[PDB]
């Protein structure tokens, strides 16, 4: 689901680095996004975010 | 010279040119249908917000 995260935003704002085999995901510079409101298409991860 | 009359006759030969066989194929040949449209191969962000 990280990864999916972060293709929802704009390029540069979810990284998704490995924490002890899993990769988890956090914010990098949430001023790159452009506010598209992708993720709220996202069923499973519009209660994530 | 005389020219007599002569009876009925009793059936009429019509000879006519023969249908045109192996004019048309036995499967047919449609127009191929036009293809649904492709989203195009490499397609990204262009457009970084200000500041």
């Amino acid at each position: 689901a990280a990864e999916e995260l972060s293709r929802c935003f704009s390029p540069g704002v979810i990284e998704v680095q490995e924490v002890q085999g899993k990769k988890v995901a956090r914010v990098a510079n949430p001023r790159l996004d452009t506010f598209s409101r992708e993720i709220f298409r996202n069923e499973k991860l519009k209660k994530v975010v | 010279g005389g020219l007599t009359c002569a009876s009925a006759p009793q059936g009429t030969l019509r000879i006519l040119e023969g249908p045109q066989q192996s004019l048309s194929g036995s499967p047919l040949q449609p127009i191929p249908a036009s293809p649904p449209p492709q989203i195009p191969p490499g397609l990204r962000p262009r457009f970084c917000a200000f500041g």
